[PDB]
């Protein structure tokens, strides 16, 4: 080696070594991440150093939870990383379409082709693969049956059947709760609270908010039943000049006299409170609830639970926001000015305890634009596993939402694209044709995947499916119970235009870059 | 005890003599070898692993050269040069490397055979200057005002890269952002893509979605919910001093002794920030970007006239608003002016890309500053695409500035050669052999350029050398991809004569500089 | 992890698809070492002992014992190349490169869930229709000078130097036979082979005597 | 041919201390035996006739108990499935309060009959499918196996009859009395709204006199001593304070600035003469007792010695609220006198030496009050905390009741009925998963088999006899510890009862960690780290 | 026994169960009951106990002598903990207590 | 991403002190370069001076 003559240190793969290195750093991810894909995949267990148990399946967080020091492999992740933070699934289907585009390349490499052609041959496959994908997508209004379908499609593949069944109608009803007509939707606003007591299936939708913290004073009320939310960011503890103020006295009742005339700034922001909250009500049958973002001094409080107002202090700040579009009030940065207008209306507010954790719940809102998912479970695992898959369906009934358009799952599009690239091969000039024979051979990885998991062989359900869809003309799948070629649109088997269109593309871009490597270089040091 | 008595300190060593030069030349020539093979659009790609983790996937020669780390000092100055141009014209960093080696190696030759180095100097900067008058005698005039040849010009330009896919669309954002940066005042020309072409990388989507904006885009959010996220012409107020109370510069300490004192300071603290929230409004703006803190108050007394507030923004985003709206960045809005005020602005919108929340400033008419939006596979296919956007922009301004252009793929090397060639004909002294020599070894980018193509290299370079010995064949070139010789004037790749230039020049400079080195000496301490 | 390593810490094991990816990896690199000795256009290679000693060669079994391996597999194949050599004297190189690319084959397609028993069935079935179709297509002929000075020169210009090989075409035909009786056993044992090293590579010839 | 090398790809790539199993017989079986292990290791402790364990943790603190939530969380297991079957233990603990141990042994016997299963040919998803059915037929089966309810929960006879069966596997040989002191504990907390709070029943524990001398108090046991001279109060009008009792600071900063000699000496005599009259005005009210949760200044402790005022100093918050729920009282956030509404009263406060420690007790004389004091005296320390947790136990068991009233019967009869039906199911159900749900309902019989043998005799005639009974018709039949051979008795009579609420939540959590355990299919375990201690658990 | 390659509890946990033990417990509470007995009558004698410090405490009291002791068997703290309430409930008999337990005991 | 594993096959087949040079710029190219440096080494040694 060159380099090595100049930095005696330093480890270099070159010519062949390079493919090599990359392909079989690339076909292992693949052979980790086979058993994730479809319904039918297997739990893995992730064990970290400090003994902490994760239950996943997802290909995102299988890649950041294995012990992987690869180059390729870390490309690999950062592809997958960015499909995650873009559509939020087909992570799984993006690793296996690399380490698929890179075998079936390198069996053509390893003949004494060039992978320049094979790169040309992948850049034309992908045009006409993107071409067919925008001829094949079903176009649709998405109802509430549609959102569902793709729900249910995500979180099968993600959790149980029962609590995918669950699960589905809670990420459904929360997206619709949140979604304005054309208007991009904000998955800020459905706020995902975990508590850890009860059973996994128990796991519902709240039209509301739910708050990991309660009042701070025991003579506060536990439960108002009309309540008027007052949303704001105002400090009620004692704050200190910004200028060194100090105090200087010469008896005892001078500095009785500034004890007592130090807390009038607060005191006047509290009497405001009040006195708004007598004028608005009453009488005791309507209630006055208080967030507010800083903190609250134990003086304030008392003197707000004297008046049955039920305050908490230190909510988070994306929840002034949420209480704004949910309650309907309006947060406030200060007193200056504030009119029965400014509250919201929560028509029941109580609180709950859990062990040492208590909890706010703010329901029977008027029209609630933000809602939150009240995550159940028996273990911290379990409710991180259904934190992903909520994750995954929020994503993909958003994604379906967002263009009318959806995709036929199951692997039918695969089959139908690799047929129509095996078709248009005879039209593209020089040796390209190999280039677009093992895109398409890629492609079919998704379909002979499903068949492995379920159970049946790879040939056999393949060559059925295929020969199916020649015959027919339709999008025929993999049935996962049977292995016989099904249609994926009359099932309910749907998968997002947006994350198929991606996959295309962020495969094919990261396979053209890999085959064109021919050094691999460490000489930093 | 009685350690040894000595001159020059321990772990001093000297080397002397053919050692030294010997070392030097095989040095740069590992140099160019390394990178070799990273030249011409067949190029192939080389993956670097940072010592802090990071790969880069690179087939530029500066970033794979800074990337690697050496000890011998040949190779340290074959890096620098290497810098250097990057710096200076923005490309030609591994044409250049490439080029001082292969002079090197033919240095080598007179060197072994008695001749001083002196020599091998004064014919090499003879040499270049033959090669400067060359280069300008051959070059072909251009109108900036043609749209297609500067499109052209980028295009051929960044053939050799992975962008070359999407070709089309990187030249026209590169075009455009180039053109929007150009600005002049006080007589002074400026192209400033440095400062005020800023690109943005948010991996995921696709790159066909990348795009020039007419306007400035942050990873920025409102500081309160209630502001509005969308705004049609909104007039733009630019700060950089916090809208807080803050305490003074000089030791202040308040001595309370009354009652009503201690609630006075803090209601002429809030009195202070609303006069100061009045001040910002009295000239009635939409938006307010402030690179430092803007307190809960301010907020409420700026959304009280329906203002919407950028708490924390950098000072280079700072300033790419303000030429882009066409604002004026102030301190102390009791001074604030109606021309301080920004509009031009046609569109400010916040919009939540993937996880996280940016804000447009986009829409805007007659902007000075753009942000190019990257959008792609990974962040290492975006970095690589973000250095070939700025190739192609350096490659946009040195046509700007000067509007000359020579053939390229190896058709001005061979053009030189020969008239070098010629011009030593007439020659008689001693040092005719070594310019010769490097009048020669200038053929090494058409080699290189057939060898990474994968065709003949002998058979073609005599063809090649033998068209060129005609009379109206200076622009005859090789294809790089397909291994035969073409007239580029039909081929269309065409290189700024400023790179050619600062290539040559920087080539023949190093070449010198290791040519006059002797007596290495190390171990020292500073 | 496995069965033997609960009874023995310290063993070392591959298991299902890892034994198979380990054999096939070690058939490939050896497969890809071997590939340039093909043929009279191969590639001389130089091997330095630990002594120091060079050896230039192109055979096929000479680099295999001189290749630094430690492989379960590739001294599998290094075994049959041996027998392969010490029985026939000629096809190591072609054995191993059949054998490599036998294995890349039958991993083609094992590798989509196919078992490597019904691999193997095929392989047999191959093999029969192989050796008939061998049958079928051999030359028949009496051998006279020429032919076997044709077959002397396909084995040692793939050999050596086209010249030196042209030379020893000619000796290595004449000693055959010369030591051939009719319808006998040759015995090999009764051609003496010497070594002088004082002359050039084309000096070397042979005497109708002994030395 | 000496070294075996690491197969191309994934075995490469894997990190120096990882490590990866993969597939059945090195993940679901190891899994499985460590679960059993896990088991193993908790069931001699089961039962009345369970084995207290000595277990010594990390910082050599005694831990002899039968409890086993106790156990394991004070064993050092690092086995993952094992974690998750601990897991599933610790929430029936939190969820119920009783039956870790029936959560324990019920996940390892499912688990162990899985493996089972798996041995013999059924698939992973088919176990697991088989599981869920017959857990859902049990869930479905369990109400009607319901014997009797509470039918009231004032009653101190019934209530302590109650619990008693609660407290008879901890504490085997006098649990009697301890069911008397938890029936009146509770019954004096529970008014006549249905909310009854756990933490609302204190435990203090007096090291000297032997279990047998514990008592319940109508208030709280502090272990301090009075700040002043005043030792007891017959009437007490305690009024308390969350404030120091010391004269009120400014919260900014404090200096005294003295420009003549009058104010440097009238400064110390006007701020004495305000904390008098400051005092004064306290003790105006009628209060008696003085209760704060901050330090006591000098001269405020003279003034209230000179007015014979009682002090009592609480450190802890919580201590302090619960003094204001129990004494009706306010903790008033300045040292102004309490409003006739903020005044709690007790009807006595005194200083008191239960065998070494001195105590400050504030005893009602009424049968009420919000919280309830049980003063556990013993001869050792671990002793107290046995019978501590066996008084927890007891608390969560009340709890339950009053969630829910429904019984069932205890010492395996309702596991044997179970069983039986579970198996009359599935023999009717076709398909492979009738194995699954054969073997779920064998999986019930790990109970009594448990509790005869830690009682000493054949398990296999108990499960033989508690058959032919329940098929004779009687549901209500289990074991009888209470003889030296395999012998049963019906105990619907014997009082021996069950809550069926934890029975409940038990099965639901045996048969979610059991199918968890088994859809691990691969494990990466990441190279243990020495760190200290994730930055969560602080 | 076997390797267990993920082993159940963390490495170095000792395990003692069955009879074995509990006659361990019960020598142990007889060896703790030995070094008190000396000191029990009017014909008892003194103790001298020496810490890690070089102070030294002479005490013929039971409670006290247990105390000083560096006691670290599980079963043996039993003694002295009962030693340390019959001390602090009644004030004497802090050795008759320890006796009579060992006694039971064997 | 810090460490560049051996290439499967001869690579990691390779023994441990073994080396292996294959190529014309690292194999034909060093062994000119070993070949002239001796030559030089010799040459001054040359003729009658
Ligand atoms: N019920 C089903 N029947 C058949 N195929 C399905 C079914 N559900 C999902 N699939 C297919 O299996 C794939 C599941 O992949 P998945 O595990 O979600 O990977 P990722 O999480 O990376 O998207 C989808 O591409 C879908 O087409
Ligand atoms: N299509 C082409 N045919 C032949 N030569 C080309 C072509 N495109 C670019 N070149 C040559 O390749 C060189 C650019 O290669 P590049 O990798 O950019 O090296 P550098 O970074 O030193 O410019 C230019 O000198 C140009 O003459
Ligand atoms: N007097 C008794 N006779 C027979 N069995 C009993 C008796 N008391 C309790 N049991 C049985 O003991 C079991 C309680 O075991 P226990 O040690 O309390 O475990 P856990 O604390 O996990 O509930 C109950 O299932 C009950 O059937
Ligand atoms: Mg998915
Ligand atoms: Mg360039
Ligand atoms: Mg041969
Ligand atoms: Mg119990
Ligand atoms: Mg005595």
């Amino acid at each position: 080696a060159a380099v090595k003559t100049l930095n005696p240190k330093a480890e270099v793969a070159r010519a062949q070594a390079a493919l090599a290195v990359n392909i079989s750093a690339a076909r292992g991810l693949q052979d980790v991440l086979r058993t994730n894909l479809g319904p039918k995949g297997t739990m893995k267990m992730l064990v970290s150093g400090a003994g902490d148990i994760k239950l996943t399946k997802d290909g995102n967080v299988l890649l950041h939870e294995m012990q992987i020091q690869h180059p390729t492999a870390s490309l690999i992740a950062k592809v997958a990383t960015a499909q995650d933070d873009i559509t939020g699934d087909g992570t799984t289907s993006n690793v296996l379409i690399i380490g698929e585009l890179l075998k079936q390349a390198d069996l053509y490499i390893s003949e004494g082709l060039h992978p320049r052609i094979i790169t040309e041959g992948f850049e034309a496959a992908k045009e006409k693969a993107l071409q067919f994908l925008e001829e094949v997508k079903v176009s649709r209004e998405m109802d509430r049956e549609t959102l569902i379908d793709v729900a249910r499609t995500s979180l099968r593949t993600k959790v149980h059947a029962e609590l995918a069944d669950v699960l589905t109608e809670a990420v459904v009803d929360s997206i619709l709760a949140i979604k304005k007509q054309d208007e991009p939707i904000d998955l800020f606003m459905i706020e995902i609270m975990e508590m850890k007591h009860k059973s996994e299936t128990d796991t519902s939708l709240i039209r509301g908010l739910v708050l990991d913290h309660g009042a701070r004073h025991p003579d506060m009320k536990k439960r108002v039943e009309d309540a008027y939310i007052l949303t704001c960011n105002v400090s009620l503890e004692y704050e200190k000049t910004e200028v060194n103020s100090g105090f200087f006295y010469k008896s005892a009742e001078e500095r009785e006299k500034l004890v007592k005339a130090e807390r009038k700034f607060i005191e006047d922001r509290v009497k405001k409170i009040i006195e708004l909250k007598r004028k608005v009500c009453g009488d005791s049958d309507k209630g006055f609830v208080v967030i507010n973002q800083k903190g609250i001094d134990p003086f304030s409080l008392d003197a707000l639970s004297k008046e049955g107002i039920v305050a908490l202090r230190r909510a988070k700040r994306r929840n002034m926001e949420r209480l704004t579009l949910a309650c309907g009030g309006v947060a406030l940065n200060s007193f200056d000015d504030l009119s029965p207008d400014c509250l919201g209306h929560a028509g029941l507010v109580y609180e709950y305890t859990l062990g040492e954790e208590k909890f706010t719940f703010i329901e029977k809102c008027n029209n609630p634009r933000s809602v939150t998912l009240l995550i159940k479970g028996p273990n911290k695992h379990t409710l991180t596993q259904i934190k992903d898959a909520v994750r995954d369906g929020l994503r993909a009934v958003k994604n379906a939402i967002d263009d009318g358009c959806v995709v036929p799952g199951a692997g039918a599009v695969e089959v139908a694209m690799a047929e129509a690239l095996i078709k248009h091969k005879p039209s593209v000039k020089g040796r390209a044709q190999l280039g677009v024979q093992a895109f398409a051979d890629a492609l079919l990885i998704i379909p002979k995947v499903l068949a492995q998991n379920s159970g049946f062989d790879l040939q056999e359900t393949l060559v059925k499916i295929q020969a199916e869809h020649s015959e027919s003309g339709q999008l025929v799948g993999v049935d996962l119970n049977t292995g016989e070629p099904m249609v994926a649109a009359e099932v309910g088997v749907w998968d997002n235009y947006c994350v198929k269109k991606q996959l295309l593309h962020s495969c094919t871009v990261i396979a053209t870059n890999i085959l064109l490597v021919d050094e691999i270089m460490r000489a930093g040091m | 005890g009685h350690r040894p008595v000595l001159v020059l300190s321990q772990n001093t060593k000297r080397e002397s003599g053919r050692k030294v030069q010997s070392g030097n030349i095989n040095a740069a020539k590992t140099i160019a070898d390394i990178i070799r093979t990273c030249l011409g659009p067949k190029s192939m790609m080389k993956m670097l692993l940072d010592p802090m983790g990071g790969i880069v996937m690179t087939n530029d020669g500066n970033a794979i050269l800074r990337e690697i780390q050496v000890q011998h000092p040949a190779a340290k100055s074959m890096i620098e040069i290497s810098r250097t141009q990057d710096e200076e014209v923005g490309d030609g960093t591994t044409s250049v490397i490439i080029l001082a080696g292969e002079m090197l190696s033919v240095a080598e030759h007179f060197l072994e055979q008695q001749m001083h180095p002196t020599v091998v100097i004064s014919a090499y900067r003879k040499a270049l200057d033959d090669m400067i008058s060359t280069l300008k005698k051959i070059s072909i005039p251009v109108d900036i005002s043609d749209s297609d040849m500067m499109l052209n010009i980028i295009n051929s330009s960044i053939t050799t890269k992975a962008i070359s896919r999407w070709s089309s669309l990187a030249c026209n954002i590169a075009l455009d952002a180039v053109k929007m940066v150009q600005f002049e005042e006080n007589g002074r020309k400026e192209i400033d893509i440095k400062k005020y072409a800023r690109v943005e990388k948010i991996p995921g989507g696709i790159i066909e979605d990348s795009c020039v904006l007419r306007g400035v885009m942050i990873n920025k959010d409102v500081t309160h919910p209630r502001m509005r996220r969308y705004i049609k012409n909104p007039r733009i107020v630019l700060l950089d001093s916090s809208l807080e109370y803050k305490k003074g510069e000089s030791q202040t300490d308040i001595e309370i002794t009354r009652e009503e004192d201690f609630t006075r300071i803090l209601q002429m603290e809030e009195e202070y920030i609303q006069q100061l929230c009045e001040d910002i409004i009295q000239l009635k703006p939409d938006v307010v970007i402030t690179e430092k803190g803007i307190s809960d108050l301010a907020q409420h007394y700026l959304m009280r006239a329906n203002i919407t507030a950028i708490r924390r923004v950098r000072k280079t985003d700072n300033n790419r608003i303000a030429r882009a709206c066409g604002a004026r960045i102030v301190s102390r809005p009791e001074e604030l002016r109606e021309d301080d005020v920004g509009t031009g602005a046609g569109l400010l919108e916040i919009k939540k890309i993937g996880d996280e929340y940016f804000t447009f400033i986009t829409d805007c008419k007659d902007p000075k500053a753009c942000t190019i939006l990257l959008r792609g596979a990974s962040k290492e296919i975006l970095s690589e695409v973000e250095r070939n956007l700025q190739d192609a922009m350096q490659v946009c301004r040195n046509v700007l500035l000067d509007p000359q252009l020579v053939p390229g793929g190896g058709a001005s090397e061979m053009a030189v050669a020969h008239a070098l060639t010629e011009k030593s004909k007439a020659m008689t002294g001693v040092e005719q052999w070594p310019y010769r020599a490097v009048a020669q070894a200038l053929e090494v980018i058409p080699r290189t350029l057939i060898q990474n193509c994968g065709a003949s290299t002998i058979r073609l370079l005599t063809s090649l050398r033998a068209k060129h010995t005609q009379e109206n064949c200076e622009t005859w070139g090789v294809n790089g991809e397909t291994g035969t010789l073409v007239d580029m004037k039909e081929l269309g790749i065409w290189e700024p004569l400023a790179v050619k230039l600062q290539t040559y020049k920087t080539a023949v400079e190093t070449a010198v500089l290791l040519l006059r080195i002797d007596d290495i000496v190390s171990g020292h301490k500073k | 992890m496995a069965a033997v390593k609960t009874l023995n810490p310290k063993a070392e094991v591959a298991r299902a698809q890892a034994a198979l990816a380990v054999n096939i990896s070690a058939a490939r690199g050896l497969q890809d070492v071997l590939r340039t000795n093909l043929g009279p256009k191969g590639t001389m290679k130089m091997l330095v002992s630990g002594a120091g000693d060079i050896k230039l060669t192109k055979d096929g079994n000479v680099l295999l014992h001189e290749m630094q391996i430690q492989h379960p597999t590739a001294s599998l194949i290094a075994k049959v190349a041996t027998a392969q050599d010490d029985i026939t004297g000629d096809g190591t190189t072609s054995n191993v490169l059949i054998i490599g690319e036998l294995l890349k084959q039958a991993d083609l397609y094992i590798s989509e869930g196919l078992h490597p028993r019904i691999i193997t069935e095929g392989f047999e079935a191959a093999k029969e229709k192989a050796l008939q179709f061998l049958e079928e297509v051999k030359v028949s002929r009496e051998m006279d000078r020429e032919t076997l000075i044709d077959v002397a020169r396909t084995s040692l210009r793939t050999k050596v130097h086209a010249e030196l090989a042209d030379v020893l075409t000619e000796a290595v035909v004449d000693s055959i036979l010369a030591i051939k009786k009719q319808d006998e056993p040759i015995d090999l044992f009764m051609i003496e082979i010497m070594e002088m090293k004082h002359k050039s590579e084309t000096d070397t010839s042979l005497i109708r005597g002994l030395v | 041919a000496l070294h075996v090398p690491k197969a191309p790809g994934f075995a490469q790539m894997l990190k120096e201390g990882a490590k990866h199993f993969s597939g059945l017989e090195e993940a679901v079986y190891r899994n499985i035996q460590a679960c059993k292990e896990l088991a193993q290791t908790t069931r001699t402790a089961y039962g009345p006739n369970g084995m207290n364990k000595m277990v010594i943790n990390h910082l050599e603190k005694l831990f002899v108990t039968n409890d086993a939530a106790t156990i394991l969380r004070e064993l050092e297991v690092q086995h993952p499935a094992a974690k998750m079957i601990v897991m599933a233990s610790h929430m029936q603990e939190q969820e119920v309060g009783d039956g870790t141990n029936f959560v324990l042994v019920f996940a390892g016997a499912l688990l162990e009959l899985a493996e089972e299963l798996l041995r013999i040919g059924l698939s992973v998803s088919e176990v697991i499918e088989g599981y869920e059915i017959a857990c859902r037929k049990a869930h479905e089966i369990l109400p009607n196996l319901v014997c009797c309810s509470a039918k009231n929960l004032r009653d101190i006879d019934e209530v302590s009859s109650l619990l008693r069966t609660s407290i008879m596997s901890k504490q085997y040989g006098n649990e009697v009395f301890l069911a008397k002191l938890i029936a009146q504990a509770c019954v004096s907390i529970f008014p006549d709204s249905g909310h009854f709070n756990v933490d609302n029943i204190r435990v203090c524990k007096i090291l000297g006199s032997g279990i047998s001398s514990s008592s319940v108090l109508h208030g709280m046991v502090f272990k301090k001593e009075t700040e002043g001279d005043v030792t007891s109060v017959k009437d007490a009008k305690i009024a308390v304070y969350s404030c120091p009792f010391d004269g009120m600071i400014t919260e900014t900063k404090g200096t005294v600035l003295i420009k003549t000699a009058e104010e440097l000496m009238n400064f110390s005599k006007g701020e004495e003469n305000l904390m008098d009259a400051q005092v004064k005005a306290i003790a105006d009210t009628g209060a008696n007792v003085v209760v704060t949760g901050g330090k006591v200044a000098d001269m405020a402790l003279h003034y209230a010695n000179k007015y014979n005022i009682m002090l009592v100093r609480l450190n802890s918050k919580w201590d302090l609220r619960r003094l204001c729920k129990t004494v009706g009282a306010t903790a008033l956030p300045r040292l102004t006198p309490p409003v006739l509404e903020e005044m709690g009263h007790c009807d006595s406060v005194y200083l008191s030496e239960v065998g070494d420690t001195q105590v400050v007790v504030f005893k009602h004389e009424k049968e009420d009050g919000a919280i309830s004091t049980i003063v556990l005296r013993g001869s050792t320390d671990n002793l107290m905390d046995d019978i501590e947790r066996a008084v927890d136990d007891g608390v969560n068991t009340f709890k339950v009741l009053t969630r829910d009233k429904r019984l069932v019967p205890g010492g395996g009869a309702t596991e044997i009925e179970l069983a039986k039906q579970i198996t009359s199911y599935g023999e009717t159900c076709p398909g492979l998963e009738q194995y699954a749900i054969k073997k779920f309902a064998e999986a019930f019989e790990a109970i009594p088999r448990a509790l005869a043998e830690n009682s000493g005799v054949k398990a296999n005639e108990v499960i033989s006899k508690l058959y032919a009974v329940h098929q004779e018709g009687n549901k209500n039949v289990g074991l009888d510890i209470e003889a030296e051979v395999p012998a049963v008795k019906d105990m619907l009579e014997a009082g021996i009862l069950d809550t069926y609420l934890g029975k409940y939540w038990a099965i639901k959590l045996a048969t979610n960690a059991a199918v968890t355990v088994l859809r691990v299919d691969q494990i990466i375990m990441a190279k243990p780290a020495g760190g200290p201690k994730p930055p969560s658990g602080k | 026994m076997m390797p267990t390659p993920v082993i159940l509890l963390k490495e170095g946990t000792d395990s003692s169960q069955g009879i074995p033990q509990l006659v361990s417990n019960i020598s142990a509470c007889q060896v703790i009951a030995e070094a008190v007995r000396t000191t029990l009558g009017p014909r008892g004698m003194d103790k001298l106990i020496v810490d890690g410090r070089g102070k030294a405490t002479i005490s013929n009291d039971g409670a006290t002598i247990l105390k000083l002791l560096d006691v670290v068997h599980p079963a043996a703290k039993t003694l002295v903990d009962i030693a340390k309430s019959q001390d602090a409930e009644v004030g004497d008999g802090t050795t008759s207590v320890t006796l009579l337990a060992a006694e039971f005991l064997k």
